[PDB]
DNA sequence: ACTTCTCCCTTTCAGTTTTCCTATGTCATTT
DNA sequence: TAAATGACATAGGAAAACTGAAAGGGAGAAG
């Protein structure tokens, strides 16, 4: 059981594409989306934090049964940790848009 | 026993700064009004000596 | 026709959270110019207090 | 010349020279470190001097030109004392608002 | 005197976690 | 009755520290 690494990870729950409101926009993989309701409304289901949830139990962070929700910090860790991931970067920040917020990532390099 | 303690660490805080935010506007206002108060007394001041500048042309040309 | 309302207020704090915003953002924008006025002033009174009396004490006196 | 880490530390720690270092057991078995997260604005190299020792003890932070690198002192101080199989940390009060702290217990 | 280990701490890998702040969602009140 | 807004308690962020685990030095020790 290695640790994932955060990309690789994102990348394949991309392409089995199994979590809503999570996939690829650009059909030729270089464009995602992530569902990034804000943690206030009480009409919030996991379904919007489905990643920052998965990852977190996938390091370990998160045991189900041990440990207590925390979404603000499931959110908080899995943005940070793409934040210095230079080789990907936001594109659009639809975060507080009412109908269905989300932001966009984008793969580069040089 | 460690959560529930550090909410409060963070209202308190937060109460702290919509407060503090307030008090900055406050401060503020009063500025705009101390402002506009002394500047109108200065343009007056330059009229003035302006009118002298048109006064003294006219005794010191003689 | 619980989610409606809360979905409208929302809007609406937001909707009011950014008109006092921009009036703070004017305010302030206002407060730099009387000082930028503020500042003409003083200076301009200092070269016309050095004009009245060089011309003055100079020239006719 | 060229210090080991271990007696040195616990020179430091009989001398007591430097504050909010010292034992905290009888037994000098048990000893305390201050912790102060880098990034309170009330903090500059006095909650960082052990990690600042450590360095110059070394010849690696050479008060000339050797422009001052508090997080580096300390990533190392704990790096060397992280992979020292006999002294573990006891507690870590680390982000204490008023003393922030780890300490340190030798496995006796 | 010249190469290989080692012993012992330094670095870096790859993300976390703090600090200090700001921005929102949700009431309770107004308007 | 329906927008605005004042108050709160939480959630979200940019920067920069901080971290355990894991690969790197390097100056003596061995050979």
């Amino acid at each position: 059981t290695p640790k994932p690494r955060i990309l690789p990870w994102l990348v394949s729950q991309l392409d089995l594409g199994q979590l809503e409101g999570v996939a690829w926009v650009n059909k030729s993989r270089t464009r995602f989306r992530i569902p990034w309701k804000h943690g206030l409304r009480q009409d919030a289901q996991q379904e919007d934090f489905g990643i920052f949830q998965a990852w977190a139990e996938a390091t370990g962070a998160y045991v189900p049964g041990r440990d207590k929700p925390d979404l603000p910090t499931w959110k908080r860790n899995f943005r940070s940790a793409l934040n210095r991931k230079e080789g990907l970067r936001l594109a659009e920040d639809r975060s507080k848009d009412p109908h269905d917020p989300h932001k966009i990532y984008e793969f580069v390099n040089s | 026993m460690k959560a529930e303690r550090k909410r409060m660490r963070n209202r308190i805080a937060a109460s702290k700064s919509r407060k503090r935010k307030l008090e900055r506007i406050a401060r503020l206002e009063e500025k705009v009004k101390t402002l506009k108060a002394q500047n109108s007394e200065l343009a007056s001041t330059a009229n003035m000596l302006r009118e002298q500048v048109a006064q003294l042309k006219q005794k010191v040309m003689n | 026709k619980r989610r409606k309302f809360l979905e409208r207020n929302r809007a609406a704090a937001s909707r009011s959270r950014q008109k006092r915003k921009v009036w703070v953002q004017s305010l302030e924008k206002k407060a730099e110019d009387l000082s930028s006025l503020n500042g003409q002033l003083q200076s301009e009174v200092t070269l016309l207090r050095n004009e009245v009396a060089q011309l003055k004490q100079l020239l006719l006196a």
